[PDB]
């Protein structure tokens, strides 16, 4: 398996970030990629074995280190906003036809930490018109005013995580696209049957995992420190 | 054009040495190509692919793990077989036609009395095909003539020295006669006694 | 095997310990190029060939990685038998007819090299290292190697060799 | 450089999606397609060698054309679980280098099948800053565009949960504190079916 670490990280310009990749496939080749809209996947650094690292097509800003056959690490000594992206690590055999990617790491590099806000979450109960018109009930969940867009939305029906009837946006959205530090919003929908919604014993919850600052980080403002947290909103079935 | 190398098949004080080679044998251009890859551990060849066989073979017993393995996986074996085309034929028909097979350096022929014996030094030519013959007053001399082997300078040039035992009688004319594919007409350097 | 021409492509060689390696191409006994593994650069013997053809050195790097891997596995497989040192032999000759006041190139030819690590250094009994070009290790039919060292000088010289299977250094004077 | 078209493709369940790819280097002999699910990292979907003019893998097919250096992926009987970003890649395997050159990817969204269409716009309760409107149950002839009004947010292409089984619809949601924001005019800027229910 190819696993990366960390999977989310927020940094300030001029700090040193170390993305780190581990692989247990007994593969010899390891690659570091970044994904950005308008550019696809782009190679930063790769390696044929322990002790060696090769420059990719966009190596500026990053150094690589392959201390062993199963470890390949990517290093940003003077982190920069242009290095904010999603990073992917890959492994491969000698002359292999397949790259085996990791799950990714979302990393934001920011001028100031003053614009790190967590999301406000709200559930919106189904309209009675939809119920009486289609015998289905659609709850809509909004997460708003968060930055950056490192957010995962999930629905919980009666203590367990639900998947049927769920559809959420694939990427958040800017609330003010003119500004360069606009906060983001995500929306989701959970559709259940009308007979299920009207039973007031069923409860429905929209949980939003937000990734931000960590413990060792330092916060210098009145507001509570936007740590990495769960933010939920809830609605109860009714009549 | 681009040179391709073969793909070294991977396996699964006191010093230790490993060596791999990809040998391509061309006769009559590409009309008959033979392709042999070799895996050498401590100066002893232990595995070898050979086009004439069509599959890997162990050369020493330590070769059985890899041969049998590399024969088992078609992605490897088919690739190594196809390298007779993707490396050998590709390199010959491609980059070698633009470099090695187009190289023509014509030689430098000078005669000099050594002390008697004349020396016809023929230097700095490519390729290796060359004919050097002595004439005395215009009649080919084949007795008392000794040539070095072909000496390879390493920088893609050859040299050969041809010494003739003779005696200088005033009036005689000795000529060194050099034939080479780079010369439209042979070179003739004369040394009047 | 008989042939009009021979292409010896992808000559990868690796030795441990020390982690020394070499990747070369050859045609008809002559070196097309070697890939510099520290600068990661195809270095052509004749720059003109470097202007007429090209080779991506990264292929040399991955082949070297493979051969390092195989060297480990087989080092273990045979119960770690070590390489057997050998006796190298040298031969000195000039590239052109030697002419005083007109320079040219002197050639030292070492052979029966195994393993591929030698100090080919020179003797006016006193070290001279300037205006010297060494080639890379060439492959023999017996899987030992030979290597040329060129010394450019004033047509005024011993070739000293320091190999492992040579008890004391062997100087071949001209 | 690999060039993929189109950049976004939207398909209904059961249709055949066709993702097109074209490359410049004549030496590319191996062309693989990688599939990237949202929140995940890409994985090898299906690959073809230059020596073949095709590759069949169930519902996924690679049509290759070497002369034109053109490549195409056909997904037949498209399932909503195929909504993902698809990448076209190419490498000259003769160079022994191991760097794929990736295209820019095409985002494929597969709309789930609506048994009976019933286009309608509903007003959802707030559960105690804004109010949201839901437009759902429309057929293939409806294209939801964004708002002419900043402060009016519209999301039009949700992604079904990969594990969803029983209640799959591709609704659009609009919200706004605004002032004159009601669900009658919330979709003024899109082409709506005439027989659209407005309770």
């Amino acid at each position: 398996a190819v696993t990366q670490s960390p999977r989310n990280k927020v940094a300030v310009t001029g700090g040193k970030v170390t993305l780190s990749c581990n692989q247990t496939n007994n593969h010899n080749n390891m690659y570091w990629y970044r994904q950005d809209t308008g550019h696809g996947l782009r190679l930063i650094h790769y390696s044929y074995g322990a002790g060696s690292t090769e420059k990719g097509d966009i190596p500026d800003g990053y150094k690589a280190s392959r201390p062993s056959q199963e470890n390949f690490s990517l290093i940003l000594e003077l982190a920069t906003p242009s290095q904010t992206s999603v990073y992917f690590c890959a492994s491969g055999d000698f002359w292999g036809d397949t790259l085996y990617f990791g799950a990714g790491t979302r990393l934001s590099v920011l001028e100031d930490l003053k614009n790190v806000f967590p999301p406000e979450v709200a559930v919106f109960e189904p309209s009675e018109a939809e119920i009486s018109h289609t015998q289905k009930a659609t709850l809509v969940c909004l997460a708003t005013g968060f930055y950056p867009d490192h957010v995962e939305l999930s629905w919980w029906v009666n203590g367990k995580e639900v998947h049927s009837g769920v559809c959420t946006d694939p990427q958040p959205l800017k609330e003010q696209p003119a500004l360069n530090d606009s906060r983001y919003a995500l929306s989701s929908r959970l559709r259940v049957s009308a007979t299920f919604w009207q039973n007031p014993r069923n409860h429905f919850r929209c949980q939003v995992q937000f990734y931000g600052l960590s413990e060792n980080d330092e916060w210098t403002q009145d507001r509570a420190k936007p740590v990495t947290q769960i933010v939920s909103a809830e609605a109860w079935g009714r009549a | 054009v681009s040179y391709y190398g073969p793909k070294t098949s991977p396996v699964q004080e006191r010093h230790f040495v490993y060596q791999f080679m990809g040998e391509c044998y061309f006769t009559n251009g590409t009309q008959r190509i033979r392709y042999v890859t070799r895996y050498i551990y401590n100066r002893e060849e232990y595995v070898r692919y050979d086009s004439d066989v069509g599959e890997h073979r162990a050369v020493t017993e330590l070769g059985r793990p890899d041969a049998e393995y590399w024969n088992s996986q078609p992605e490897i074996l088919e690739r190594t077989r196809a390298e007779l085309d993707t490396v050998c034929r590709h390199n010959y028909e491609g980059p070698e036609t633009h470099t090695s097979l187009r190289r023509l350096e014509q030689p430098n022929v000078v005669i000099s009395l050594s002390r008697n014996t004349l020396v016809c030094s023929v230097t700095d030519f490519y390729p290796a095909k060359i004919k050097v013959r002595w004439f005395r007053n215009g009649q080919e001399e084949t007795v008392g003539v000794s040539s070095t082997q072909l000496i390879r300078n390493g920088d893609w040039t050859f040299q050969v020295l041809v010494m003739l035992e003779m005696t200088p009688r005033r009036g005689e004319v000795y000529t060194c006669h050099v034939e080479h594919p780079s010369l439209k007409s042979p070179i003739t350097v004369e040394w009047r006694a | 095997i008989e042939a009009d021409h021979v292409g010896t492509y992808g000559i990868s060689v690796y030795q441990s310990p020390g982690d020394i390696g070499q990747y070369t191409f050859e045609f008809d006994g002559d070196e097309l190029f070697y890939v510099d593994l520290d600068k990661k650069e195809t270095v052509w013997m004749l720059p003109e060939f470097g202007q007429l053809a090209s080779f991506d050195p990264q292929g040399g790097l991955q082949n070297i990685a493979v051969v390092k891997h195989n060297l480990g596995v087989l080092t273990k497989r045979s119960n770690s038998t070590p390489a057997t040192n050998e006796a190298p032999q040298a031969t000195v000759f000039p590239k052109s007819p030697v002419l005083l006041g007109q320079p040219n190139t002197l050639i030292c030819f070492v052979d029966n090299i195994f393993p591929p690590v030698i100090n080919i250094t020179w003797l006016n009994s006193k070290s001279v290292a300037d205006g010297v070009y060494e080639t890379s290790f060439f492959v023999n039919r017996d899987y030992s190697f030979h290597k040329l060292s060129y010394l450019t000088f004033i047509p005024s010289y011993d070739c000293k060799v320091e190999h492992w299977g040579l008890e004391e250094p062997v100087l071949k004077h001209w | 450089q690999v060039r993929q078209s189109p950049q976004s493709l939207t398909v209904w369940e059961g249709e055949t999606a066709i993702l097109n790819c074209s490359y410049e280097n004549s030496a590319f002999d191996y062309l693989p397609w990688y599939q990237q699910f949202p929140g995940e990292g890409p994985a090898l979907l299906i690959a073809i060698r230059s020596v073949s003019d095709k590759k069949e893998d169930g519902r996924f097919t690679i049509f290759f054309n070497k002369r034109e250096k053109k490549l195409s992926l056909h997904i037949t009987d498209s399932q909503p679980g195929d909504s993902a970003t698809y990448f076209c890649a190419g490498i000259d395997t003769g160079a022994n280098t191991g760097k794929l050159t990736f295209g820019h990817g095409t985002i494929l969204r597969v709309h789930p099948n609506i048994q009976n269409p019933d286009p309608a716009v509903y007003q959802l309760r707030d559960s105690k800053d804004k109010s949201v409107c839901l437009f759902t149950d429309f057929d293939s002839q409806t294209n939801v565009s964004q708002s002419k009004d900043s402060d009016v947010y519209i999301t039009d292409k949700c992604v079904l949960d990969m594990r969803s089984m029983d209640f799959k619809s591709n609704s659009a949601v609009a919200w706004s504190n605004k002032s004159d924001f009601a669900c009658a005019n919330a979709f003024n800027n899109s082409i709506i079916p005439e027989d659209t229910f407005f309770p």
